């Protein structure tokens, strides 16, 4: 066993390089991806922000979903800071919802578990949805905390 | 194509 072994790796893959979170589509319209961040610099830096991510149609976007007329190019952004916690920023032409709460466009809002986005409001038929799942593996670092030294 | 302005109840 040699090629084989190695597939057995590709679909059984060790998850929590770095990650900070993870957006998934209920509705089943945009492929699962991943979102990460250094940990040093998240620990290290505690002011304006780390890493921010930007989701919409455009292919520039961290994030791309297809190309809805409602949606805009960067339909929402997610940052990524604090003393070791998420924000969510929304920058939609329309605006960005919460589980049904539409919040502030621009706004820095704190993370939740499993949280979810719709996003292209308006029209009933219009609007898409999306979740957001925590990686624990970020969060018990940060509690746990690592002094990095030299020798 | 171009950002298209939804609806809004004022």
């Amino acid at each position: 066993a040699t090629q084989r072994f190695l597939i057995e790796k590709f679909s059984q893959e060790q998850i929590g390089e770095n990650i900070v979170c993870r957006v998934i589509c209920t509705t089943g319209q945009i492929p699962i991806r991943d979102l990460s961040a250094d940990i040093s610099q998240v620990l290290k830096e505690k002011r304006s922000i780390k890493k921010v991510w930007t989701f919409g149609r455009n292919p520039a976007c961290d994030y791309h979903l297809g190309n809805i007329s409602r949606l805009s190019n960067k339909h929402f952004q997610i940052l990524l800071g604090e003393d070791g916690n998420l924000l969510l920023n929304d920058i939609s032409t329309n605006g960005t919802w919460l589980n049904g709460q539409k919040v502030e466009k621009n706004s820095n809002q704190l993370l939740s578990q499993g949280d979810e986005i719709t996003v292209g409001v308006g029209v009933e038929s219009d609007i898409l949805s999306l979740v957001i799942f925590i990686n624990d593996k970020f969060k018990q670092c940060l509690e746990q905390n690592k002094v990095d030294r030299i020798r | 194509n171009i950002t298209q302005p939804t609806q809004q109840s004022t």
